[PDB]
């Protein structure tokens, strides 16, 4: 289910934000969570949301990685931007 | 020996090594019981692959390392299988086999292909057929299809088993 | 014979009990022995049966494993459960 | 010698190591009289696996060891296989035959797996098809189909038998 | 031709009585003979009458290697017997 | 050497080891008269198997040690093939072609299977396509179909001849 | 040893013996960002050959010699494949898999056609399957949907990529 | 992009020239950019171009290598004979 | 060493050892500007066989000897190759690649069958497709669509000509 | 060396070891004028089987020894293949061909399986197509279709010729 | 052709009777020569005959080679016989 | 060419009648070198001419071989013979 992904991407959430140095907003994590489940067919929300998550954690951290403050992954564009650089129409 | 390919998580778990699991625990409880079985202590699973299935094993392995695993399996320790490859091939794989049926104290998952090779066919798969060396299995159906069905008696030595996305 | 069955599963009765520290009767054991052949194509009443009873052999010991006091294995349930836990409807 | 793979458990039934049988007497005495023939002293079984074969076996041993077993075959004694395996592999499983053909005295079983295999084929296949050491096999028919058959002189080897579920 | 399997057989007739300790009676010989090929079609007279006679050589042998007097090999049942043992409707 | 699969029964047959066959005669008499061929010394067989074949075989290896095989063969004898396997397998097949090539005094009949082989094909085929070492093949047409016509050249090896029931 | 088959253009690099790309940076920051991956370290490219791919490989290891790789890479090192072959053959390009698995320091860059072969299948493709060995492929389509897709195991160890002409 | 090629020709501008000993002139670098684009369909302006270039460079070198000054490449017939050569109506 | 299956016709040549060739002049010119190529060196001709092409190569080789080659190649020469086998065979074959390599003043010419073979595939091709080492091949495009083709980075490798009977 | 295998009837002719043909005669014109060609000298035959082929064959050493052969031919010699086999096997027949190559003074006759094999494909092939060694195939079209057709160049290295029954 | 065998035959005529010590008849070596070309379809005249003559000069032999006085071979029943002996309704 | 061809035939004109111990006749080499070219699609002519010339160079000393004086080729029939061997209407 979407909800208990949300819990084992909670799972992971301390794992690649340990990794990525980031702040996981639950907000973005439910929101890809149904995002994706609409979005994705292919990889599966138990990864895809966490594909996306880490592929956000990382555009963050890509940003905050290198050139672009906050820590933290948004809900929206850390769902949104790598969603709609997923797809588009924001 | 029994290392290289041979490999176990379960102390990794009592090491904390991997990520508390959740859900899959009465699923588990199946994958679980189907030990219990003197007919197939062997089970299979059907599925999503890169859902957690694997760690649905380590779930196992926890709940092996918990101690959530009843009696006779307590004793027993996962393997989780190394796939590589180096003349012959499979002999290796071949020869693990009776050391960890030497082992008396252990157990292997097969992973997810579960072969039906050019260089294969029947390996392990008597000594699978031998009806011992408690092991499972995964995959999803598109492959399940085949080895465990087209023999129909590793049918009768695999249990399947799937669970949809939580 | 479903009968000889029980009589060669009164064979290894003692026998995975005491692999499973546990009392069957012999009520479970003609019970599956019906119920399995009945419900059972694949596997053998010869095996199928035990195969149910030291599964119900577990699935008792699993509960007394471990967390659900008797030792013995029900008639009932033992097939029963196990054996809806193997198909349904109880 | 005589040992390692080569092991007998009818003096274990002797030493009561093993379980009385039932029912599978006459079903037995084919088998026993399977060793009468000039031809085919050789059975083979089929059925149901894990159903009590191998102790069917056993209870020709237990007739043996009882005395159940008439004559000729009063002074040979079972051989219960041991599978295993370890540079090349067979040539022991080859080289024990002679041994046991030197013993005069015995009799081996061949258990499940008459293997069409790798590396296999004729082993012993020719001294078996030697027209001399009785020895048993047993499988269910689906392997049963290809290598005493697809020889079809090893059916002329083999005789091939089968009991429903009690 | 069954009948010089019959004497092929009496070829073989001492044989495996020699081995089976019985006495051969021709009647049953020639009478499988006939029979064998009327009733199974995969092996062959030249062996599968001996088959069944070895068989039935067996199955006297059985009665009279056990707990069943005659050494003889009767016509009928040695044939027939087997042969309703191979079949049916003796 | 010429032992282990290299054996014959023309001796046993002088030692009366096997039985006086009948009818197969001038069946035989053919049979015979293939050896003489400077093109096909080599026979093989179709017919129903298990009927005394391997035995007309014998029956040419008793009118051998009868003498009742003329000239050229009557220094030749038997060889009764042994089938078996153990590294490589073949090879030692192979090997043992040369050393009867050697015996300038005997020969081989190949008995069913002349195969078609995973591991095989041309084994001594070419030796055999060598023009010399006169042998015996058998088999039922269902399998004559193919080896030695599929090659033809082997066709052209082996001379086919089968007998009914008798 | 790691060397013949085994080199490496990151140095050639820092030798300079390549040409500054241009262009492909953030194509490359995603081929880069492949390696990330605890799934997929693997990228594979699709695209129109000739066109600076292997360059664009190149422009990983310049960015690689320059630094512009991030941390856990930094270390790790190109290897530029070398296509060739000499009995056996793969066995060497199996080979030389641990070597560089044992390197526990480089990478490698398979090139073009990974290959469904006569002599072949899965070469590496377990020990790539064996989830370690950070390598990266690349071809167009046309190949791509049969041997990474074929299995889509290897689909599950590759991660696709292609960039137009610039 | 045509565009990007001639600055990675203008890349190996150096380079095969320093190989075959000429002097590229951008004229002719644009010139076939379009060109080959325009007329050469298999493989790429990346390479097509310094394709119809080395080989300008060499059909120039060619001429240059042996007998019919200019080191330089032309323009022109550096692209055109050559593309000419490729395929006519210059 | 650079010897056996090494040679060379320029001395030759000098040596005056064969055949003044005509008007294939120009078609040289292509052949010989070929090598101007920091891209592709190496040519492959296409056309009809046995018809002086080898010659036409030898057409280089004077043109070599003649000085007719312009400045780079000058110090170069040819090499012809020899074809021939003897364990393994082309690790020899593979062996010469880097002494020529380490020869600094050579080419080679590559002859007519650039193998699809069973024992193979990438042989030197890596070294090949290594971007050094100035070689030239030749065939008639019925091989040419294969393995300068199905790669296409041979075809990346290689540049086809092709001329008309005289 | 130049023995086992390798064998001639030529001076068997002379020996008178075989039979004096009739008919073929302008049919061997052919076959001898086969040899003419530094095209091709290597002729192929079609036909029935067992018919005097190999023996008109014979029929040309015949008029080889009889030196109906004209010229060129006169000094070489028949060389009847032989076939057999015996770890690898066409090594030696691949070895041989160098050897009658250096023999300066011969032909060989392939005789009838030429042959798309397992273990095979170019065996001499290309020693034969190297444009070398004279030699004569024959078969019937139905494998003519195959090996010196799928080739074509073989077809190029081979003149099909045949003969209807006499 | 069906007459160019016999003269072929006639070229073995001596060898294979040289071998069998027989005096082969032609009449017989025409015969066959028809009937084997309409009675046998595998091998060929070529040889077929010469193996009907040869087994005829084996049959022959045979009863001439041991108890059944003319050496020679006659047409028919060489023919014949062993034809009939290959078929049948001689 | 046809003609180049003539002269590379020339080239080798020494070569195989020295090989056959005959004399070419011009005459012949080119004729055949059209009428190869003509009548002969596969091999070519660069060779084609030899083979037919070798050929010829062969049928002649076939003829010259052995019983069939004039060493040369003729023009015509070493072409037109051998041509005609080679297809037929002289």
């Amino acid at each position: 289910s979407v909800v208990d992904t949300v819990a084992i991407l909670k799972g992971l959430r301390d794992r690649y934000e340990a990794h990525h140095r980031i702040n996981i907003s639950d907000e973005a994590i439910e929101a890809a969570v149904k995002l994706s489940n609409r979005y994705v067919s292919d990889r599966f929300l138990p990864d895809k949301a966490i594909d996306l998550i880490d592929e956000a954690s990382s555009k963050v951290r890509l940003k905050s990685h290198t050139t672009p403050g906050m820590s933290t992954s948004l809900s929206e564009e850390d769902i949104a931007e790598v969603i709609a650089g997923w797809t588009g129409i924001p | 020996t029994l290392d290289s390919l041979a490999r176990d998580l379960t102390v990794i778990a009592k090491d904390g090594t991997l990520d508390p699991v959740i859900g899959r625990d009465k699923e588990i409880t199946r994958v679980i019981e189907v030990l219990s079985r003197r007919t197939k202590n062997n089970p299979v699973l059907i599925g999503e692959p890169g859902v957690g299935k694997t760690a649905i094993a380590e779930g196992l392995a926890q709940a092996i390392v918990n101690n959530e695993v009843p009696e006779t399996l307590k004793d027993k320790r996962v393997m989780s299988l190394d796939m590589g490859t180096v003349g012959e091939f499979e002999e290796r794989l071949k020869k693990v086999m009776e050391e960890i049926q030497q082992a008396g104290n252990v157990i292997l998952f097969i992973d997810e292909l579960h072969t039906l090779v050019g260089a294969a066919s029947n390996i392990l798969k008597p000594a699978l057929a031998r009806g011992e060396l408690q092991c499972i299995g995964a995959t999803t159906l598109d492959e399940y299809r085949k080895n465990i069905e087209k023999d129909a008696a590793l049918e009768r030595r695999f249990q399947p088993v799937q669970v949809d996305e939580p």
